């Protein structure tokens, strides 16, 4: 009743049963026939429920559109450097880090041809490494050999992503380098795995052949790769009825005021002062925008300065903890140059990449910044420009853009001497330009 | 010197002399940039023809280029009663490569003044084969209120004036 | 180009398999016979040449009993052949401007 | 062959130069110079087999602009029957005047 | 601003508590007390005004 | 590869060949006793299951820096492996390898280049490797128990080599054990092992009294200035032979994680150092913030630092932080 | 069985263009819109056609509408056959194409895969790195020259360079080609990268990109640097391998499949691409309304009062911007001097005032006019700074907020902060349009012709009231003169002006109070300027014998002493005496100036003057 093809298959249920020992064993060691059984199955074991009730979505079109099943977490693996040539049509199950990803490239399932007499519209199929060919005309009774063209853009094609993968560096003993190795994958799991995330996949095996001279059919150290048939990572929302009645109550309490006081700290020391703010900051207004004229945001922008060692970092760590999109500084990792505005020369073509700010990143969050006594002058340019117009003016070679950016911000000083030096105007202590000081 | 392609070789490219032969430059007044330009300006004249050999050849092209400049005195033009060398920030023989240094000065003068003004608003008063004749006579008359010997040859007879 | 002498027909060939029979050839590489080849160049002792240019170089190969006896920066005195090889002008057609004809020295 | 660069005079700002590619003739050679302003009175021929090497191999064709003539750097532009030539011929009126 | 650093942070207050149960951890007698700590204040004193010679 | 298989789906007759060099030609499908020597042949093609395949290793040696002469520099060697002594040498290993010899042909531009060019390897044949918790190591744990003297003679255990000083030999013992700080449970990630820093010019040659304790306390990973600096202390993506490029070739923070970082040299490459001793002080943002990824993994280990006063002696009578840089990574 | 299936949908298409495609008569919205279609197209003759996927949709129902998404990716030449059928019933050198725009379904780059080959897929996205124009073919008529080359061949399709099929005579075929340049026509392109939008990138995680082929009018028509949409035909590109000189990753692992076709074995591989047809960039009585609005009396004092609400009070600075907003006269002398093309106003005043207020008026409202702070002194951008090489190219022209306000009024704010050096760079850039550079590479002229506008601050937060500005000004001397009066804001704490200027603020971030009324809107403002810029008024009266006697009255004032005041207001400013006095006419739509409003012009700089004087 959703009409969904997938089904994710424990896997780890017949040893646990009595029976299907040898199906478990030839599971894994024929892994490409045996589930290639297991999608009949499940096509006539729906038919073994639609036989029951004939009023089941017209016992047609849920008939038509295949299914498939994944079986996962099955037997367990360690690394990568386990992997020895017997291992040639067997389950693996690796443990790793994504690196990068490639666009889909398409794939030969059905083939088209028409020679050149009026029509001739036959569709041969492949299934293999051989496309194979006719000699001889057709669509008549005598007409010679032909020239068969290959009219390519008219068969249809399905997706295919090849995908590098490094292993994550587990207890590797101080010595070694983590290689590499390659995805293939084939269904509908692409643009689901971005790079850059902790992964558990569960996968077959298979080796190819490569041409050794670029433009021979000659060939043999080999090279392998894996395909895989489930993947898993290292670990408007659904808006339901009860939180919005539990959230009212809350909402009727008086004490809100106070019981959000205390449930950002549960381990901080009181200070309720800066806890309205930043309580506040989150709760950030709206983009109350007129039609013509006006163009006000409600956004706003406290600071901390003073004291060190004030759990400055935990604090604006437990900001971080509380937001789902937001950004994090860096300790110089960026300047006036490396936040946007990019030319930078990629691996992969050598060419343009224009890469956003993190201040443009955390639109729909709170940009969390630091070091801005220690800030360079080069930079500390372009926050007055998001201070007013909200917005990034880009002055580079490659294009102009004035793009906006619906960021808000909190700043976090550092004292020069030891501390705030009381009796004392202390903006003398932090030197900053007095135009940003409104 | 402007460097190689790949399969090349560290060829040499002229910047602003070597194309003005008769013509054109100005050093006013870029303070910060006065002890970087001006040791190779008054070396031009001294040294009239130069050219240098940086990481490359060592030849020297020919340049025989004029030189205007329009310098800019530290405010007003009289700063000082005090002479020349203390109203210029340049030196002794950098300046002394000229021939004359032309001055300007006005205070007060009633009759000069309108002499400027009754000339200057004028000027602002000036902003199909017979057509494109008679917008000419009428591109004639407007440079000929007093016919001073207009644009249309004089300039024609000075490039054989010169060579 | 070894012999340093005698311009032999060369034999551009690796190794060779099936000789004129039915049997499939082995190799005994015990008693195969080997030898080392190593270039070097030398510039000009530079007090001697007259100030008009800078050093030139010419190059020289050795065989095995004299090698690894040459460090960089070696005041050396070597003796051998003058000796040309290679085709110029006939290997590749049109041929202009193009040395064919390479200084060595195959010596002792 | 000169190679030519869009010079950056009348032109909407902000972005990349454009190239193209003159081949001169005989009584035109060397007339300018590497880095002044010009302009051309050529033909448009677009002479070329179809093979090319930066970009893939495609029904693609690749502009080859043969001159005819050449003038020097021109100035103030605002002219409608004269100074668009230098034409510089004194001889039976001008050389007596 | 002569000679000494620092002005008493809890920052080095948690540094104390965390050499205790490190000089704890490796003379284990189970006797984490007034004199395993005393072992700890003896070397903070010691390492501090190394410069007053 | 050292055996084949190609079927044609027509007689199954999987013809067999041996296994040449490293590259080699498949064959034609009109060959057979069956499938052939008729009308219609079976294409043939390949299969992978029936095709019995080895291990293969390559490996490159180098000379022990002793027995060099006094002249030219190593150079090195290409080994091979098969049948099973695979996967077990390492990087950084003192051994020897016992083989068989023999060279191989280049078979590449033969005629131009490569005219009786040899380029030969060796054939590995042997291995003999050498200098590598109650589990019959007891007897030595109880040399500790019965003798006691854990705060002095220890104390004179850990670097005996110098004159005096037993007091900051005392403050390093301390910190080679470490410890869970406390199992938090919750989301409060508490800040652990403390790192303490040296700072004075003596004559001793103090280089060799720090990296002497590295050098024999476990996963401590010696560095310097030169080298992997503050951009380079973490892992980054750079060049690599023709095999698979834009590996994440680290610095020491990456895979010296929970030991030792003894660093010299403070003065050295600052301007991505001061950065690099930051983020480490900072609980957990060993990253790579590049334009490849925005992954980031973890961050454990102690600081053992040893800042090189100014010019002449640090002047004791004058200023304090006349010649460490960094007043805000310090005093708090 | 599918030649008549598009057969059937020729004519079913060409009944569309024969019936009504309209719902209302005769208010507004003629009847049978195509055939005006067609009649637009046989006066300016462009080639074109433009039809929606609404009214082909709301005519079959989506019986034709689902079919035409999956025959024309195949029934390229259905469609075109028949409206060239229709055509020649119709109307009486004719190359079409077809031009469907707004399909309701908008997508992103990253879900195309398989549904998508042969369909139609709107697509948004940002484009970046342009190339040039080159020719295409389509068509030939090349031809062996073995009896006879006038063969018009056929199939130029990725692979063109063989017209091989049906010689004329019995002859020797395949043997050559002569692709003249004399009979085929052709359509020119250019290849295009585009980028996904900012709005959109759930990380900082490479953001992936493809490559566009757009072939008709929509040449030229992208821009480099907005959010766009396209037209929706996916297609693959392969390579053939041709004549040339040449024939990490397992790619073309699928094309190991593709190997043995008739010719040579290799591997033919593939990549998604995309080819478009439409682009578009989503980011009467109104002419009569003006010669109604410019028969009015008040205006004058109608435009000073509606020009912004986010000040009250001060209406001689109100009076100024309105004046910069507009153009004067830059038509000069015959042979030489180009001489100013406008004014230049800034205004001084203290920080955090109601000064932040016009700066973020104008930006949104000026034609094409941008904003900088120019602390950024040392880079480039206010400063004209050439980059290094990249790419085989050194010495190439920057970017700058400075050579871009072309019909714009860029500005530009705190002018104490940066460096000296651009300070005799902007200087240059004030009294002649143009500014020069040859820096490390060839002489460049570039005429950027500007108008600037400036608000720079007190030397202390708080204007000096018995001094003069000499000092306050905190700039140089020359510059000061080279430009205008600044009109400076001052400021009081009295009681009774903020409860006024409180009111006045709150109803300004109300939600909704939108109660007072400009009698203007923005855009009937906007086209009413665009009104008056098209003058030229001249002076013809003999008022310059009036204007000589005034300045000459007015600079033996200033002029306090041989060793006073170099604030010596000299010959320039008659010219911004006069080039505002026919810019105030060109307000108030007067092409003679009289004598009586050059007045309020010199009232407009004695009350300059006497803020100039102590």
């Amino acid at each position: 009743e959703l009409g969904t093809s997938n089904l994710n298959l424990d896997a780890r249920n017949l040893l646990a049963y009595k029976q299907t020992e040898d199906l478990y064993h030839q599971l894994l060691n024929y892994p490409q026939e045996v589930i290639s059984i297991m999608d009949q199955t499940i096509k006539d074991c729906m038919v073994s429920l639609i036989v029951d009730n004939n009023l089941d979505y017209d016992l047609d079109e849920i008939e038509t559109k295949f299914y498939k099943v994944r079986p996962y977490n099955v037997g367990s693996c360690k690394g990568m450097r386990e992997l020895n040539p017997n291992d040639i049509d067997k389950l693996i199950n690796l443990k790793g880090l994504v690196l990068r990803s490639t666009p889909v490239i398409p794939d030969m399932k059905v083939a088209f041809f028409k020679c050149n007499v009026c029509d001739h519209t036959m569709a041969v199929e492949i299934d293999r490494g051989v496309i194979q060919e006719p000699a001889r005309c057709e669509r008549i009774d005598c007409n010679e050999p032909n020239s068969m063209s290959l009219i390519h853009n008219r068969c249809s094609f399905a997706d295919k992503q090849v995908i590098k993968l490094q292993e994550t560096p587990d207890f590797v003993p101080d010595g070694q380098t983590p290689h590499s190795i390659s995805l293939c994958v084939y269904d509908e799991l692409v643009d689901s795995c971005r790079a850059g995330d902790r992964i558990e996949v569960t996968g077959t095996f298979r080796s190819i052949p490569i041409r050794a001279n670029s433009r021979q059919r000659v060939l043999s150290l080999y090279k392998t790769y894996v395909d895989v048939v489930h993947v898993k990572k290292v670990s408007v929302r659904q808006i339901t009825d009860q939180d919005l009645a539990k959230i009212r109550e809350v909402a009727a309490r008086e004490d809100l005021y106070s019981l959000l006081a205390r449930s950002i700290a549960p381990s901080i020391y009181e200070l309720e002062d800066v806890k309205k703010g930043i309580l506040l900051q989150l709760f950030g207004g709206t983009n109350k925008t007129f039609t013509k004229g006006g163009r006000y945001r409600g956004d706003i922008n406290i600071l901390l300065c003073g004291d060190p060692s004030t759990s400055k970092s935990q604090i604006l760590q437990y900001v971080h903890k509380i937001t789902p999109r937001g950004v994090y500084t860096s300790g110089k990792g960026s300047s006036a140059v490396g936040l946007t505005a990019y030319i930078t020369r990629d691996v992969d073509t050598k060419q343009l990449v224009l890469e956003s700010g993190a201040l443009v990143l955390s639109d729909g969050g709170v940009c969390c910044i630091d070091e801005f006594d220690k800030m360079s002058d080069s930079t500390r340019s372009v926050l007055h420009e998001v201070m007013e117009q909200q917005t990034i003016s880009i002055a580079k070679a490659g294009i102009i853009t004035t793009l906006n950016a619906r960021s808000s911000i909190l700043a976090s000083a550092n004292p020069i001497g030891s501390r705030y030096n009381p009796n004392l105007p202390v903006t003398e202590n932090i030197d900053l330009p007095p135009p940003l000081l409104s | 010197v402007r460097k190689d392609p790949i399969t090349k070789e560290w060829t040499l490219e002229g910047g602003a002399l070597v194309l003005a032969d008769k013509g054109v430059c100005l050093i006013d007044e870029f303070d910060k940039m006065n002890d970087q330009d001006r040791t190779s300006i008054h070396e031009a004249m001294e040294q009239q023809s130069i050219s240098i050999s940086k990481a490359g050849i060592v030849t020297t092209l020919q340049a025989r280029c004029s030189i205007i400049a329009a310098a800019n005195p530290n405010g007003g033009r009289y700063n000082s009663t005090l002479p020349l060398a203390q109203n210029v920030s340049l030196t002794e023989p950098i300046l002394s490569r000229f021939d004359i240094l032309c001055v300007v000065r006005d205070l007060v003068d009633e009759e000069a003044d309108e002499r400027l003004a009754t000339f200057v608003v004028d000027s602002h008063v000036r902003s199909q084969l017979n057509a494109r004749q008679r917008r000419l006579q009428r591109q004639r008359k407007k440079e000929e209120e007093i016919s001073p010997i207009p644009q249309e040859l004089l300039m024609k007879y000075i490039h054989y004036a010169r060579t | 180009a070894t012999t340093t002498l005698t311009t032999r027909i060369p034999t551009p060939a690796i190794y060779p398999t099936e000789d004129t029979e039915g049997n499939k050839l082995t190799t005994e590489y015990g008693y195969s016979t080997f030898i080392d080849h190593q270039r070097i160049t030398v510039q000009e002792m530079p007090e001697m040449a007259p100030a008009g240019q800078l050093p030139r170089s010419i190059d020289v190969i050795l065989d095995d009993d004299l090698v690894d006896k040459t460090k960089p920066g070696d005041r050396v005195n070597v003796v051998g052949v003058f000796k040309s090889l290679g085709a110029g002008g006939m290997n590749q057609s049109n041929s202009n401007t193009l040395i064919g004809f390479k200084t060595l020295i195959l010596g002792n | 062959r000169v190679t030519l660069q869009e010079a950056p005079g009348t032109v909407p700002p902000g972005r990349l130069p454009r190239h193209r590619e003159v081949i001169l003739l005989a009584d035109l050679v060397d007339v300018s110079k590497p880095g002044e302003e010009v302009e051309v009175t050529g033909i448009y021929k677009n002479n070329y087999d179809g093979n090319l090497n930066a970009k893939n191999g495609f029904p693609v064709f690749a502009t080859i602009i043969e001159a005819n003539s050449i003038k020097r750097r021109e100035g103030n532009t605002a002219n409608e029957g004269e100074e668009g030539l230098d034409v510089f011929s004194w001889t039976e009126e001008e050389e007596r005047e | 601003s002569k000679f000494s650093f620092g002005q008493a942070t809890p920052r080095t207050l948690l540094g104390i508590i965390r050499l205790s149960q490190a000089l704890a951890k490796l003379r284990l007698a189970d006797m984490v007390d007034i004199d395993d700590v005393e072992e700890a204040l003896r070397l903070v004193r010691v390492s501090k005004e190394s410069l007053y010679q | 590869v050292e055996v084949i298989a190609y079927t044609c789906d027509q007689c199954g007759y999987e013809v067999f060949q041996e296994v040449n060099s490293r590259t080699f030609t498949p064959l034609s499908e009109c060959t057979s006793e069956e499938c052939s020597q008729n009308q219609t042949k079976g294409q043939l093609f390949m299969s992978t299951r029936a095709s019995k395949f080895s291990a293969f290793q390559e490996c490159k040696i180098q000379e022990l820096s002793q027995q060099v002469p006094v002249g030219h520099i190593p150079r090195s060697l290409n080994i091979h492996v098969n049948g099973t002594l695979v996967r077990s040498l390492s990087p950084g290993d003192i051994v020897d390898v016992t083989g068989i010899f023999l060279p191989a042909p280049y078979t590449g531009f033969k005629a131009l280049k490569a005219g009786l060019l040899t380029e030969t390897y060796l054939e590995a044949q042997f291995v003999r490797q050498h200098k590598k918790l109650t589990s019959d190591v007891e007897e030595r744990v109880m040399e500790l128990i019965t003798s006691g003297d854990v705060y002095n003679r220890l104390a004179k255990s850990i670097a005996p080599e110098i004159y005096g000083n037993l007091d900051v030999k005392k403050a390093l013992l301390l910190l080679l054990v470490g410890g869970v700080d406390k199992r938090v449970g919750d989301g409060m990630k508490i800040r652990g092992d403390i790192n303490v820093c040296l700072m004075g010019d003596p004559g001793v040659a103090k280089s060799q009294l720090l990296k002497a304790i590295c050098k024999i306390s476990p996963r401590g990973v010696y560095t310097t200035g030169k080298g992997s600096s503050g951009v380079g202390l973490t892992a980054a993506v750079m060049k690599d032979p023709v095999t698979d490029e834009m590996i994440l070739e680290g610095g020491a923070l990456v895979l010296a994680d929970n030991g030792i970082c003894c660093i010299d040299e403070f003065d050295k490459m600052d301007e991505s150092d001061r950065t690099a001793i930051h983020e480490v002080m900072e609980q957990q943002t060993i990253s790579i913030s590049k334009a490849g990824i925005n992954t980031t993994l973890n961050a454990r280990t102690s600081i053992l630092a040893a800042a090189n006063p100014l010019y002449g002696r640090y002047n004791p009578r004058l200023s304090p932080l006349d010649n460490i840089n960094l007043p805000a990574a310090l005093l708090s | 069985v599918d030649d008549v299936t598009g057969e059937k949908v020729r004519e079913a298409f060409e009944q569309f263009l024969e019936d009504f495609s309209v719902q209302s008569t005769d208010t507004g919205e003629v009847e049978k819109v195509y055939r005006a279609q067609i009649e637009f197209m046989k006066i300016y003759d462009l080639n074109t056609i433009y039809i929606d996927y609404q009214h082909l949709s709301m005519r079959e129902n989506g019986a034709l509408a689902m079919a035409i998404s999956e025959q024309y990716y195949r029934f390229l030449p259905f469609l075109q056959k028949g409206l060239r059928r229709v055509v020649r019933k119709y109307a009486p050198e004719r190359v079409f194409q077809i031009s469907f725009f707004n399909l309701p379904t908008v997508h992103r780059i990253r879900d195309i895969r398989s549904e998508k080959i042969g369909s139609l897929l709107s697509i948004s996205g940002t484009v970046t790195r342009t190339s040039e124009v080159r020719p295409e073919l389509y068509k030939a008529s090349f031809t062996c020259d073995m009896c006879r080359a006038i063969v018009d061949n056929v199939e130029q399709s990725f692979k063109y360079t063989e017209p091989t099929f049906c010689p004329n005579p019995s002859c020797e075929n395949r043997a050559f080609w002569t692709l003249n340049v004399t009979r085929s026509r052709f359509l020119d392109w250019q290849k295009v990268r585009i980028q996904e939008n900012a709005n959109e990138i759930p990380t900082g995680s490479m953001p992936r990109t493809l490559d566009v082929i757009l072939r008709g009018d929509s040449v030229e028509r992208a821009k480099p640097g907005d959010r766009c949409k396209f037209t929706g035909v996916e297609i693959v590109v392969p390579d053939v391998t041709q004549l040339g000189l040449p024939g990490k990753t397992t790619e073309g692992l699928n094309s190991g499949v593709t190997g043995l076709r008739s010719l040579g074995v290799r591997d033919l591989t593939y990549k998604i691409s995309f080819l478009a047809c439409h682009v578009i960039s989503i980011g009467s009585d109104e002419i009569n309304e003006l010669k109604e609005m410019v028969k009015d009396e008040h205006i004058y004092d109608k435009l000073v009062r509606s020009i912004a609400p986010a000040v009250f009070g001060h209406e001689a600075v109100k009076k100024g911007i309105l004046l910069q907003m507009l153009g004067g006269v830059h038509k000069s002398t015959v042979e030489g001097i180009k001489l100013r093309g406008d004014i230049n106003i800034c205004v001084v005043g203290d920080p955090s005032t109601s000064k932040s207020q016009f700066l973020k008026y104008v930006v949104g409202f000026a034609p094409r006019s941008v904003y900088t702070s120019g602390k950024a002194s040392s880079a480039a951008g206010l400063t004209a700074a050439v980059v290094r090489d990249e790419e085989g190219g050194d010495y190439t022209i920057e970017a700058g907020a400075l050579m871009l306000a072309d019909n714009g009024i860029c500005c530009i704010d705190e002018f104490d902060k940066m460096d000296i050096s651009d300070q005799v760079a902007i200087h240059e850039a004030m009294e002649q349009q143009t500014i020069s550079i040859a820096k490390a590479g060839i002489h460049a002229t570039l005429n950027a012709r500007t108008s600037i506008l400036a608000a720079a601050n007190p030397v202390g937060g708080r204007y000096n009231r018995k001094l003069s500005l000499r000092g306050n000004l905190n700039m140089t001397a020359p510059i000061m003169s080279r430009f205008d009066l600044f009109f400076v804001i001052l400021d009081d704490c009295n009681e009774k002006i903020d409860t006024e200027l409180a009111s006045h603020i709150v109803d300004l971030h109300m939600k909704r109070d939108e109660a007072i009324e400009p009698p203007f809107s923005a855009e009937q403002l906007r086209r009413y300027i665009k009104y008056a810029r098209t003058f030229k008024p001249i002076l013809t009266k003999e008022a310059r014998s009036y204007l000589v006697e005034k300045y000459k009255e007015l600079r033996k004032d200033d002029a306090q002493g041989f060793s006073r005041s170099s604030y010596r207001i000299t010959v320039r400013q008659l010219e911004s005496m006069i080039r505002l006095s026919e810019a105030i006419a060109r307000a108030n739509c007067v092409d003679e100036i009289t004598p009586s409003f050059i007045a309020e012009a010199y009232d407009l700089l004695r009350q300059s003057i006497i803020r100039v004087d102590v």
